[PDB]
C-alpha cells in the first residue's frame, strides 16, 4: 500500500532508449502478461511459441520492412498505401478496420487485465474495477502523462524486468527449484468434481485434469488446443499485421539515428523477447500448482463464485501469484507498475485510435475541419469507445474457454489476415490496383466476418458445455482460419487486380520492393563496417532462440 | 534429454542459414 501509493505520486507528478522500451511495451505488456500467465497454466508451456514467433517477425520486421518504410519516407501504413495505391477509399476503409481491430483486442484486453487483476485483489468485481481503472487513466492523462511516456517507458521496462525476475527467483523456491515444474505440475488438479448442477453431470477426467503433453510447445495438428502447423505460419501473418503495421511500432523503430543503430535495438528487443517465456509461462503454470483448486476449477457452480464466468478463469493465475507469492511489502509494486504499464498502453491506444478516426474518417466525411467541433469529436469518439470496449467484457471473458490470449489470437487471426495479405501484395507485386485491392480487401472482411459473428454469437462454452455451432464451423481452429483467410483474400486482390494493367512503372519508384532503388522521380500518387558485426550479432541471438525453441519443443 | 534435441535444432538450423547464406553470394 505504501510503496503503490508512493509509485502513483512519482508517476503523477513525473506528467535505443525509446525503441527498445516501446518495442518491448508493446511485445510484451499487461494484457499479454495476464493472458500468457493464463494460458501457460491452463495449457502448458505451448503457448510460448507466440512470443518465440514473435521474435522472428519482429527481427523480419526490423530487416526488411524498417527499411521500405524508410526510403518511400511513409512513418505510417495508411499513408504508404496512399502513396502506392492512391484514392482515399482503401485508406478510409484500412482505417475503419483498424479502428475495429483496436476496439476488439488492444482496448478490451486492457480493459479486462485490469478487472483481472483488480478482481484478485483489493476492489470488487469486473465492473467496478474496470470503472476504476478508467479513472486512472482518466487521471493519468489529464496529467499529460502520454507526454512523459516516452521517457518513462524505460524506467517501466527495466523495473518490470527486475520484479519479474525477483519472481522468478521466488516461484521456483516456493516450489522446490526446476526439479518441482516438471515433477508435480502434471498431477496438478482440483479436488472438487462433483458437480452438484444436475444438468452440467459428471465431469469426465478430460477437463479438471490437464492435459497430459501440456509440457512440449509442439501439439498435435489436428486435434488440439494449439497446433503448430498453425502457430508458425498464423503466428507469422498475425505478428506480421501487428509488428509491420502499427503506426507506434514503426514510428518507434524508424525514430534511431542511424540503420544500424535501428538493428542493434531490435537485437535488444529480441533478448528482451526471449526472457518473457520464463518470466510468464513458467510462473503461470506455478501458480497452478500451487493453487490448484483456486486457480483452474471445472463446475459451473464453484466456477462463477471464484472466476466470474463459467469457463474456468484459468487467466487468474498470475494476479493470485502477485498477491499470495510475492513478499507482503513487495507486492504493492508489482500491483503499482503492473497498473502504470497498463494503463501507459491504454491511454497510448485511446490517442492512436483517436488520432486515426479523425485524420481519416471524419476528415473525408466533412471537409470543413472546424478545431473546436473536430476536438469534440475526439473526445465523443474516445467516449464512444470506451463504452463499446466496456460492453464487449462480457464476451472478452469467455474468450473461447477463459484463454485471454486466445481471444487475441483469435480475434486477430479472423480479421487481419486480409490487411497482412494486401499489405504484401502490394510490396512484392506491382499490379495490384487501388479498385483491385479495395475489391479484395472487402470481401476478405466479408469472409472473415462470415466465420467471426456466428462464432461469437453462437458461443464457444468450454469442453464440459461446448456451444450449439456447427462441426465444420468451429471444429476449425481458430488460428487455422487466418491461414485460409490469407489465401481466399489475397487471392482475391491477386485475381481482381489482374483483371487490366491499372499502374504504369513510374508511380511504383521505390514504392515496390521489386524496384527498391531507382534514382528516378516519383510520378506522386498523392555503418559500412558495423553491418557485419549486427549480422554476427543477429545470427547468435536466432541462434539461441533456436536452441531454446528445441530445448522445449 | 532436451539438450540434445535442441543442439540436434540448432545445429540443423545453422547449416541452413549457411546454406541460405550462398543465395546472396
Amino acid at each position: 500500500i505504501l510503496v503503490i501509493a508512493a509509485y502513483f505520486l512519482l508517476v503523477i507528478g513525473v506528467g535505443w532508449w525509446p525503441v527498445g522500451a516501446s518495442l518491448f511495451a508493446s511485445n510484451i505488456g499487461s494484457g499479454h502478461f495476464v493472458g500468457l500467465a493464463g494460458t501457460g497454466a491452463a495449457s502448458g508451456l505451448a503457448v510460448a511459441g507466440f512470443e518465440w514467433n514473435a521474435l522472428f517477425v519482429v527481427l523480419l520486421l526490423g530487416w526488411l520492412f524498417a527499411p521500405v518504410y524508410l526510403t518511400a519516407g511513409v512513418i505510417t501504413m495508411p499513408q504508404y498505401l496512399r502513396k502506392r495505391f492512391g484514392g482515399r477509399r482503401i485508406r478510409l476503409y484500412l482505417s475503419v478496420l483498424s479502428l475495429f481491430l483496436y476496439i476488439f483486442t488492444k482496448i478490451s484486453v486492457d480493459m479486462f487485465s485490469g478487472a483481472v487483476f483488480i478482481q484478485q485483489a483489493l476492489g470488487w468485481n469486473i465492473y467496478a474495477s474496470v470503472i476504476a481503472l478508467l479513472g486512472i487513466t482518466m487521471i493519468y492523462t489529464v496529467t499529460g502523462g502520454l507526454a512523459a511516456l516516452m521517457y518513462t517507458d524505460t524506467v517501466q521496462t527495466f523495473v518490470i524486468l527486475g520484479g519479474a525476475c525477483i519472481l522468478m527467483g521466488y516461484a521456483f523456491h516456493e516450489v522446490g527449484g526446476y526439479s518441482g515444474l516438471f515433477d508435480k505440475y502434471l498431477g496438478a488438479a482440483t479436488s472438487l468434481t462433483v458437480s452438484e448442477d444436475p444438468a452440467v453431470g459428471n465431469i469426465s477426467s478430460f477437463c479438471y485434469r490437464p492435459r497430459p503433453d501440456s509440457y512440449h510447445l509442439l501439439r498435435h495438428p489436428v486435434t488440439g488446443d494449439l497446433p503448430w502447423p498453425a502457430l508458425l505460419l498464423g503466428l507469422t501473418i498475425v505478428s506480421g499485421w501487428y509488428w509491420c503495421s502499427d503506426q507506434v511500432i514503426v514510428q518507434r523503430c524508424l525514430a534511431g539515428k542511424s540503420l544500424t543503430h535501428i538493428k542493434a535495438g531490435c537485437i535488444l528487443c529480441g533478448y528482451l523477447k526471449l526472457t518473457p517465456m520464463f518470466l510468464m509461462v513458467m510462473p503461470g503454470m506455478i501458480s497452478r500448482i500451487l493453487y490448484p483448486d483456486e486457480v483452474a476449477c471445472v463446475v459451473p457452480e464453484v466456477c462463477r463464485r471464484v472466476c466470474g464466468t463459467e469457463v474456468g478463469c484459468s487467466n487468474i493465475a498470475y494476479p493470485r501469484l502477485v498477491v499470495k507469492l510475492m513478499p507482503n511489502g513487495l507486492r504493492g509494486l508489482m500491483l503499482a507498475v503492473m497498473l502504470a504499464a497498463l494503463m501507459s498502453s491504454l491511454a497510448s491506444i485511446f490517442n492512436s485510435s483517436s488520432t486515426l478516426f479523425t485524420m481519416d474518417i471524419y476528415t473525408r466525411l466533412r471537409p470543413r475541419a472546424g478545431d473546436r467541433e473536430l476536438l469534440l469529436v475526439g473526445r465523443l469518439w474516445v467516449v464512444f469507445i470506451v463504452v463499446v470496449s466496456v460492453a464487449w467484457l462480457p464476451v472478452v471473458q469467455a474468450a473461447q474457454g477463459g484463454q485471454l490470449f486466445d481471444y487475441i489470437q483469435a480475434v486477430s487471426s479472423y480479421l487481419a489476415p486480409p490487411v497482412s495479405a494486401v499489405f504484401v501484395l502490394a510490396l512484392f507485386v506491382p499490379r495490384v490496383n487501388e479498385q483491385g485491392a479495395f475489391w479484395g480487401l472487402i470481401g476478405g472482411l466479408l469472409m472473415g466476418l462470415a466465420r467471426l459473428i456466428p462464432e461469437f454469437s453462437f458461443g464457444s462454452g468450454s469442453c464440459v458445455q461446448p456451444s450449439a455451432c456447427p462441426a465444420f464451423l468451429c471444429g476449425v481452429h481458430y488460428l487455422y482460419f487466418a491461414i485460409v483467410l490469407f489465401f481466399c483474400s489475397g487471392l482475391l486482390t491477386l485475381t481482381v487486380s489482374l483483371c487490366t494493367a491499372p499502374i504504369p512503372r513510374k508511380h511504383l519508384h521505390r514504392l515496390v520492393f521489386s524496384l527498391r532503388h531507382s534514382k528516378e522521380e516519383r510520378e506522386d500518387l498523392d555503418d559500412p563496417s558495423w553491418a557485419r558485426v549486427v549480422n554476427l550479432n543477429a545470427l547468435l541471438m536466432m541462434a539461441v532462440a533456436v536452441f531454446l525453441w528445441g530445448f522445449y519443443a | 534429454q532436451p539438450w540434445m534435441q535442441g543442439l540436434i535444432a540448432v545445429a540443423v538450423f545453422l547449416v541452413l542459414v549457411a546454406i541460405a547464406f550462398a543465395v546472396n553470394h
